[PDB]
């Protein structure tokens, strides 16, 4: 269950809320646990939007395509001088 | 420098303790927090030579302890050692503000909506200090976030999963297509 | 046919401690002995004992067609307890659990056949185990339809619909969600809890392939429209 | 007519059905083959960015080109199927 | 029963060339012959056929006859040379079947368990894939009338195997092939769209015309239910259909993003390499 209260999820894990909030947030620090907690109302919500794949393809192309035009700087600026 | 103690001491390696300070000072920046404690705490051979000097060891275990009341004092001793060592002069200016965003990265990531009253519980004192401190660090470009007061909401954020996701296309494409626009319009004539 | 009678010895071992699933097909194996009989009380008590263990076994895809194999027999419907047991299974909906206690509390006084009360309520600890199991099966039967219909629900309305406390709702929702049969969302403090839904790509499969799966019937509209049109126009 | 009879293959079965079957699938599981096409984007174009640098090393064309040309332009022609047939939804849904 | 049939161009031409046979002598009525089918599975396939001389009086519009000796020994001829071929039914050129066509199938039901009759069209005009397929079945009715036979429509598709592909694929010599990705899909957007407009138009014109003239009745064996199926989905937003909108917008994101990526790659390679070989050929020769 994504959205859950912190006190009764600490009742399922049988632990105090202080080190439940800090360990769960430590799991968010590890990125293995997708989600975040809420201290104000004592809520914990899980949400994810995994795929970056298209940005990886884009960046891989264009970032190297910089050096591509740098490689064309050699030939096309050689005919000038 | 992951080899650590396997280099022992040599005339070309100068003082071995200085080499230990070189690797332990540089391992706190680009290394992840679980990877940081995996290097220093889980490392069997490196742990003793970093234990001999309490200055950096205090900064290592307090960084994992997350206490912010000893940070700038331990960073003062670390920075004082950073000033008097050669080749470290150009690199400390970014190294410090990087330790700000390093320690504040685990400060905000605790809760999406954080009550600054809970932050001010044990700080000594963080009521009005974290307001001007973190803000002036946000204005610089370190750990950008939107925090609210008198509503007592520190909202983290901003993932930047929309603009920055598609931004590299147009960003890189700006100078990319610019650099091909030069070579296109130069020749012929 | 003594080897077929040894099954009645082995049902004590399979039903003894941890397996309510092993009695599924094996209680149908002991059911073949009354088929040769030439018996009355043991035959009729075999019909009820084999039809009343459906609650014992957990819900599974095999349990559906299982009770569908025994459903439809001319000898089985003679018992009103089978009418109630079938009433809750088919079409589901809702029935007060106290009424379920009324129909399942009279089976001790009912009989004729005492064998179902001997296997279920004959033992105190096993009877109580099947009381809480019955509670978990009827609340899971409620969750099964409700979860497919959520969307969302409220916590207080769940408490009055399930006829149990809110903490018992969280307990039954806890051991059902660790079974990963239904992925839920439960927050009691705000009062808004919800079950399902996909949780799909969803931008391609759900929105695209399903909408234009209805456009299959939209482009097939005129095709079968003119068909049935000509059908009713030709015969009269 | 027998010309159009075999043209039912590449045109459409009824001249209506098969590309109304392209309105049946219609991006549906057709993004799965776009995911394999964008896997052909990553695959073919990660070795396509190695080509122009090598062209600067060997000075220049080895004749060549690898081809490694066109391709996903056709995937963008299926994107013309995406924009058109989905723009039909405004006509389908409204009246 | 029979779901769909595969009509090759060979059987269609085998009816149409016989429409030239009796068409040069004329005059009225239609070309009727015996259909040779091939049943590998629930999907039906057609390979060969043969046509028999047929005449039908109008007087007496219900009178019909065929030559059984022609059906017998020629089936003995075609089964001999090809053991896979057998008669699955008969066929006629329509264009619209008169009520007498039922008894023809009822007579040849002794030859085949289920005889599917294929209406065909010798002159292509409208609206689409030619011919038609009707299977002989008894559906009775929901009104419980004494069982009567209204032939159910079987969807017909055109296909081939190997040699039948060779002949026609060379015989086209007409339009570009395909071409894939450019003209293909958009011309299909014209044909399937516009022929779908005039289809339901003329079909809804028959919906109102049959109510205006022709009653009884045709309203409503299926009129009330079929028309309500038209009223099933209007179907507009609010709400979730608004979510599908910008979700579809989020779907076009990736593909057009990839489009700009191919633009950068195609422009990079082609422009750089062409200008290289261009400036080099000019500076070396000049």
């Amino acid at each position: 269950f994504s959205r859950v209260q912190i006190e009764h999820i600490s009742s399922l894990i049988k632990l105090s809320k202080a080190d439940v909030e800090r360990k769960l947030s430590q799991m968010i620090l590890d990125k293995k646990f997708h989600g975040i907690l809420d201290q104000g109302e004592g809520v914990l919500i899980i949400f994810d939007e995994p795929p970056v794949d298209k940005t990886y393809e884009a960046a891989l192309e264009t970032i190297q395509n910089m050096s591509k035009v740098v490689d064309s700087l050699y030939n096309k600026a050689k005919k000038l001088t | 420098f992951l080899d650590t103690v396997s280099t022992f001491t040599s005339y070309e390696l100068m003082d071995y303790k200085t080499f230990v300070t070189y690797t332990v000072y540089v391992s706190m920046i680009a290394l992840e927090r679980p990877d940081l404690r995996e290097k220093v705490i889980k490392g069997a051979e490196i742990l003793e030579v970093l234990h001999s000097l309490p200055a950096v060891r205090q900064y290592l275990f307090s960084l994992y302890e997350c206490r912010y009341s000893v940070f700038f004092q331990s960073l003062a001793v670390v920075e004082q050692e950073m000033k008097k060592d050669w080749l470290f002069a150009p690199h400390y200016r970014y190294y410090v503000r990087e330790m700000r965003i390093h320690a504040y990265s685990q400060l905000l990531e605790s809760y999406r909506s954080l009550t600054l009253g809970y932050m001010a519980e044990a700080f000594g004192v963080g009521v009005e200090f974290i307001d001007q401190e973190l803000s002036r660090f946000i204005a610089a470009g370190r750990l950008h976030c939107k925090i609210d007061k008198v509503n007592e909401i520190v909202e983290t954020n901003r993932p930047d999963s929309k603009n920055w996701q598609y931004q590299e296309t147009i960003k890189k494409g700006d100078l990319l297509l610019n650099r091909v626009q030069k070579l296109s319009r130069v020749i012929n004539m | 046919k003594l080897k077929l009678k040894y099954y009645n010895l082995m049902i004590q071992l399979d039903q003894h401690e941890g397996s309510y699933l092993s009695i599924c097909k094996h209680y149908r194996a002991i059911y073949d002995t009354p088929c040769i009989q030439a018996e009355s009380e043991k035959w009729q008590q075999a019909l009820k004992s084999v039809v009343l263990y459906v609650i014992l076994a957990p819900f599974d895809n095999e349990q559906s067609d299982l009770v569908h194999r025994i459903s439809g027999d001319k000898k089985l419907e003679e018992i009103p307890k089978y009418k109630d047991l079938l009433k809750l299974f088919t079409t589901m909906e809702l029935m007060r659990w106290s009424t379920l206690v009324e129909d399942y509390g009279m089976e001790l006084r009912k009989g004729s056949l005492e064998s179902p009360a001997t296997d279920v309520f004959g033992s105190t600890e096993e009877g109580e185990k099947r009381w809480k199991d019955l509670k978990n099966r009827v609340v899971e039967h409620n969750i099964r339809i409700m979860a497919k219909y959520y969307t969302r629900i409220t916590m207080k309305r769940m408490a009055q619909l399930l006829d149990l406390s809110v903490d018992e709702s969280e307990a039954f929702l806890s051991n059902l969600v660790v079974n990963k049969t239904i992925f839920a969302k439960v927050d009691r403090l705000a009062g808004i809890i919800n079950f399902q839904r996909p949780k799909d790509p969803n931008n391609l499969l759900n929105d695209w392939s399903q909408k234009l799966n209805s456009l299959m019937s939209l482009v097939n509209k005129t095709t079968h429209l003119i068909a049935k049109e000509e059908m009713i126009h030709n015969l009269q | 007519m027998l010309l159009n009879l075999h043209k039912k293959s590449w045109m459409e079965g009824l001249t209506l059905q098969d590309y109304s079957e392209h309105c049946k699938h219609n991006e549906s599981v057709v993004k799965e083959m776009l995911e394999l096409a964008k896997n052909y984007n990553k695959a073919v174009e990660e070795e396509d960015k190695m080509t122009p640098e090598q062209l600067a090393i060997k000075n220049v064309g080895k004749q060549d080109p690898k081809r490694h040309l066109e391709e996903h332009v056709d995937v963008l022609m299926t994107s013309n199927i995406v924009q058109c047939l989905a723009a039909m939804l405004d006509t389908v849904v409204f009246k | 029963a029979v779901q769909k049939v595969v009509v090759h161009p060979l059987v269609l031409l085998s009816v149409v060339d016989h429409f030239n046979r009796i068409g040069k002598v004329g005059n009225q009525k239609r070309v009727v012959g015996v259909l040779l089918g091939s049943w590998q599975k629930k999907v039906l396939d057609v390979s060969n056929s043969f046509a028999v001389p047929f005449d039908e009086d109008d007087k007496d519009d219900s009178v019909w006859f065929l030559d059984h000796d022609y059906l017998e020994n020629m089936y003995g001829m075609f089964k001999k040379v090809n053991a896979r071929e057998r008669i699955v039914g008969w066929y006629h050129t329509g264009p619209k079947l008169h009520k007498n066509d039922i008894a023809i199938n009822e007579l040849m039901k002794r030859y085949c368990p289920n005889s599917v009759l294929v209406i065909i069209d010798v002159k292509p005009k409208d609206l689409g894939l030619p011919t038609e397929a009707y299977i002989s079945v008894e559906e009775v009715h929901d009104d419980g009338t004494p069982t009567s036979k209204t032939f159910e429509h079987v969807t017909s598709e055109i296909g081939a195997e190997e040699a039948e592909e060779v002949g026609v694929e060379h015989l086209l010599r007409d339009i570009k092939d395909t071409t894939v990705g450019t003209l293909s899909q958009r011309i299909t957007n014209q044909v399937h769209g516009l022929k779908g407009l005039n289809s339901k138009l003329l079909d809804i014109r028959s919906y109102l015309e049959k109510v205006a003239t022709g009653k009884l009745p045709i309203n409503h064996q299926i009129i009330y239910q079929l028309q309500d199926v038209f009223n099933l989905l209007p179907d507009v937003s609010l709400q979730e259909f608004v979510k599908a909108f910008y979700l579809k917008t989020n779907d076009q994101m990736v593909v057009v993003y990839l489009a700009s990526l191919i633009r950068s790659v195609v422009a990079l390679h082609n422009l750089i390499n062409n200008k290289i070989a261009n400036r080099d050929a000019e500076k070396k020769e000049g």
